[PDB]
């Protein structure tokens, strides 16, 4: 049984660093920005 | 007598009433044919060049450009000895032949065919 | 821009029901193709062609189908008259192979034709089925003791039917008869579709004469008979194929 | 001149004039630059030359 | 012990570090202010090639 | 007429879980490293699309990658890694390797990487290894120039064994996990790694 | 003699090539396949043919059918070729040519759904080079010579980019100028 | 006694390759009795070696009589009374030697109706960030 769904919105940065705390404020932008624009469908 | 020659003139009558009959309908006619199923033209592949050798690579005359020159080609080694398969018999049968320049002649003709590469 | 896509053309089934086309399933320059002729790299040239603009114009969009140590050959027949039009064809089976079943390829088979009714599936399949189990213990056979019977063939195809003689040897298993088929069809310059009908057409024959081998035993080797020039010696052939439109 | 000029990556004057008005109009929008040179070049060889 | 495959071992990994090394000098402040990236190196091959994917993304 | 009633899920070609799953099946080397690239992504943004539960013939695409990776613990005593055809499969086996790691935290992917009887082959092996290190033995004594190949090698291995060890849960007398884990207890100096 | 035989051989050469109209989009991952040669992915996939195990199924059959089904793809791209078109010209059993169709539709050899308007292009291999596809001679257009490795290009052609190569363009837009 | 007026009244000169040289006109000897041993060994009643001479004998004069046309299996089946499953084999033995249609006039050898070749086609890739040409 097939469904055609749309993909999770993976977090590819422009810029990729290597060291995690020139990171974590860019994610944790991109979870703010990520859950509430996915919280209005619930 | 005159049974065995009979026969044999008949045989060869035939084969060439064959081929006049197979070479007029395919190639002079109307040079194809078309499927009734898939909409392609049918071809004998006597025309067709079955294979395909290596590949070649270039540079073109002047330096910083940017064309691409696709093209094609034929080849073959010296186009008149023809491709009577010796290489698809085992090495094991003609070991008890009779002389030894026709045992090199076998294996110059096999070393000609296991040539079709470049 | 201005790319053809790659799918999504299946227009096969008006051609089953053209008329003009030669093809047998239904009932109910100077060429015609450009497979030799350059067209200066505008698609739209193959529009000048008859056979063409017919696939465009007369074409749908399809959807694309998803999905042992002897092979044993049994020629199966299909012949189904549904809603004026009938169906009337032949394929060999693999026995031995159980990979697809008869209800998966009657689900095929009925998706070319455009059909789907859901019906003609499960009779194909039970038609299948039938002449599947009728002969499953006649084609498994191991004969020895050198038959070689005659064999006068024939096959039908629109008006234009094939017959032969010859001679042959049900004990050696080197000559494949499709091997054979291709070697006629190769001389005599007919089209690629007497390739399967001829030898779908031979093994039948097979099984009709091992029959005999078998069910009834009768042995009846006795003289097939020649003309005085290999096997037994008389005087010291028997014909030729033809193609004849009647 | 309005005529069709000779084989690509040549650049004549008249050509390089239009795609430096073209890149004073517009600033952005290269189908707009790339059809005011004549239409007869493409995007990504309009780029190509202005860098 | 064995000194065959470790002097190929050698060979090897001193020509990929100095390639490696040599992957930064066409970043410069003058070697990029000036003509000689975008002309006339198509023996470089790296950049201006991009342009067919930067500008389909929007980027410019 | 016919070209405009197109179905617009399929007219980018095939999905790309397909893609990569079809990559990786084949033998092209680069499209190799662009499949393994994006299942490691997919693995730590969103673990859930490829549990092992959901696509099954998922797991033995990445044994064949880890399990030649045996012969390359067992050659790197010496400066084995010579060409660049080597290390390229060092380097395949390695992702892969991390791959199952981080599938590895969910609970629904771990029975069936625990009920598989060959992955934790490959755990003892490598814990044998690295306990041949850490006590001093003369067999098998650690190339220096490989251990950066080494010992990202074994932080790998650990947490599959950090993982799976619940699931190990009848412990046995005379076993080989426990003897080894504890004498790594005894040489290691990482806190994460204690 | 040698000069005249040779020109009249690329002339009935040329008279049979079969000239493209119509570009193939195979997918990327795909790209192991060749017409000439089986590759080690189609002996571990369809081992009934190279095993010999029945008399049937031999690798030369094999090679034939699969050329057969790919070339009578690509001369027409567009249509989606079915296993009834294909059954009536080949004569095998149906399991193993439906095994063959299915295997050539799951690597995106025939039959692959893609719309290329929507996609951008690229330059991946690098710009020049005389990039010569080496045929073999077609036996049956050799001379008589009743009684020579004479090579020949047929068809040249030149692209300025590969924008113009993806879709079939010689440089004829001097003709359609826009 | 009978093929000695039939090789002298109307045959085409016999051209014959170096690797040929082996071959016997007269008699059969180890190479094709070690190749197709089927018409030695007792197979059959039918399968005895004199209707192997004759009809060897059959086919290498029936090309004789036409060297420049190929010589095809059904042409020689009118006449020869054997199984076709021999025919065949006697049949690719002799050209597989190189005697029986060695130099022909190439567009007579009867080739299996088929669609075009296409190798020299140009194939563009599905890459998954575009569509870069097939060149290797």
């Amino acid at each position: 049984p097939l469904n055609w769904v749309q993909g999770p919105a993976i977090f590819h940065m422009l810029t990729s660093p290597y060291t995690q705390d020139e990171i974590i404020n860019h994610e944790m932008n991109f979870l703010k920005g990520r859950l509430l624009e996915l919280q209005e469908i619930t | 007598t005159n049974w065995l020659y009979q026969h044999s003139a008949a045989c060869s009558r035939f084969n060439s009433d064959l081929f006049y009959d197979r070479v007029k309908v395919l190639l002079v006619d109307q040079q194809g044919l078309r499927d009734a199923y898939t909409n392609i033209l049918h071809i004998p592949e006597s025309t067709q060049s079955t294979t395909v050798l290596g590949w070649r690579r270039s540079k073109n005359d002047s330096p910083s450009d940017t064309s691409i020159v696709y093209e094609t080609v034929i080849h073959d080694n010296d186009l008149n000895k023809p491709k009577t398969g010796l290489s698809e018999i085992p090495k094991e049968i003609y070991e008890d032949v009779v002389d030894e320049d026709v045992l090199r002649a076998i294996t110059e003709q096999q070393n000609f065919e296991k040539c079709n590469e470049y | 821009n201005q790319l053809i896509p790659q799918a999504y053309i299946s227009n096969f089934h008006n051609r089953l029901t053209n008329e003009d086309d030669g093809i047998p399933i239904f009932t109910m320059g100077n060429a015609v193709l450009p497979d030799l002729q350059d067209q200066h790299h505008n698609p739209f040239n193959i529009l000048r062609y008859p056979k063409i603009r017919d696939t465009f114009i007369n074409g749908k969009v399809v959807s694309p189908y998803r999905l042992s140590g002897e092979a044993i050959m049994i020629p199966i027949t299909l012949d189904i008259e549904h809603m004026g039009h009938t169906i009337k064809d032949q394929f060999l089976w693999n026995y031995n192979d159980d990979s697809i079943s008869p209800e998966e390829f009657a689900s095929i088979y009925c998706k070319d034709l455009d059909m789907t009714s859901a019906t003609l599936q499960t009779q194909i399949a039970n038609i299948i089925k039938e002449q599947l189990k009728d002969l499953e213990n006649i084609a498994a056979t191991e004969i020895m003791s050198d038959l070689h019977v005659i064999i006068n063939l024939t096959c039908n195809l629109q008006d234009r039917f094939f017959e032969d003689n010859f001679q042959w040897n049900l004990n050696d298993k080197s000559l494949t008869p499709e091997r054979f088929a291709t070697s006629i069809v190769q001389d005599l310059g007919l089209t690629r579709e007497f390739i399967p009908l001829i030898s779908q057409s031979l093994h039948e024959t097979i099984l009709k004469i091992k029959k005999d081998w078998v069910d009834g035993h009768l042995i009846q080797d006795h003289v097939p008979n020649d003309a005085a020039f290999g096997y037994l010696s008389g005087i010291r052939s028997n014909w030729c194929p033809r193609v004849e439109i009647l | 001149e309005n005529n069709g000029n000779s084989v690509k990556k040549n650049w004549s004057d008249q050509e390089m004039l239009l795609l430096l008005e073209g890149i004073e109009m517009y600033e952005d929008q290269w189908e707009k630059i790339a059809d005011h040179v004549g239409g007869h070049k493409r995007v990504e060889d309009c780029i190509e030359k202005f860098l | 012990l064995h000194p065959r495959e470790t002097l190929t071992h050698y060979l090897w990994s001193s020509k990929q570090n100095e390639l490696v090394l040599q992957g930064d000098q066409y970043f410069n402040e003058d070697a990029a202010r000036t003509s000689d990236i975008y002309s006339n190196n198509n023996n470089d091959r790296s950049l201006m090639g991009n342009i067919s994917l930067l500008y389909s993304q929007g980027r410019l | 007429n016919v070209f405009q009633s197109l179905p617009k899920e399929t007219a980018r070609g095939v999905d790309d879980l397909t893609r990569m799953e079809m990559a990786l099946l084949s033998g092209i080397p680069e499209e190799i490293k662009w499949s393994l690239k994006k299942y490691l992504t997919y693995s730590n943004k969103a673990p859930y699309m490829i549990s092992l539960r959901t696509l099954p013939d998922l797991l033995p695409l990445f044994k064949t990658f880890i399990l030649p990776l045996e012969r390359i613990v067992e050659g790197l005593n010496k400066s084995s890694i010579c060409d660049s055809k080597a290390m390229d499969s060092l380097q395949m086996g390695l992702n892969a390797l991390l791959i199952l790691r981080n599938l590895a935290q969910d609970t629904d992917s771990v029975q069936i990487l625990v009920k598989d009887r060959e992955i934790k082959s490959f755990i003892l092996f490598i814990l044998k290894k690295f306990q041949c290190v850490a006590t001093g033995d003369n067999k098998w004594q650690l190339y220096e120039g490989n251990a950066t190949f080494f010992n990202e090698l074994t932080h790998y291995t650990l947490d599959l064994m950090e993982a799976i060890s619940s699931y190990i849960a009848p412990a046995m007398k005379d076993d080989h996990y426990f003897q080894t884990l504890v004498s790594i207890l005894n040489y290691t100096k990482d806190r994460y790694m204690v | 003699n040698y000069e005249q035989e040779a020109q009249k051989l690329e002339e009935k050469a040329l008279r049979f090539l079969a000239k493209q109209t119509h570009p193939v989009i195979i997918p990327s991952f795909a790209s192991w396949f060749d017409i000439s040669k089986i590759h080690e992915i189609e002996k571990r996939s369809n081992p009934d043919f190279f095993n010999d195990s029945s008399r049937f199924k031999t690798p030369k059959a094999y090679k034939d059918t699969r050329n057969f089904i790919i070339n009578t793809y690509r001369l027409s791209p567009y249509e989606y070729l079915t296993i009834t078109a294909v059954r009536r010209n080949v004569a095998m059993d149906v399991a193993s040519i439906v095994k063959i169709h299915a295997f050539l539709e799951k690597w995106g050899l025939i039959n692959y759904q893609i719309d290329p308007r929507t996609k951008p292009s690229l330059i991946g291999p690098s710009f020049t080079g005389h990039f010569q596809v080496v045929l073999d001679t077609p036996q049956g257009l050799k001379p008589f010579l009743p009684e020579f490795p004479v090579n020949l290009t047929i068809k040249k052609n030149v692209y300025d980019s590969a924008q113009d190569f993806n879709a079939l363009q010689d440089e004829s837009r001097n003709s359609r100028q826009i």
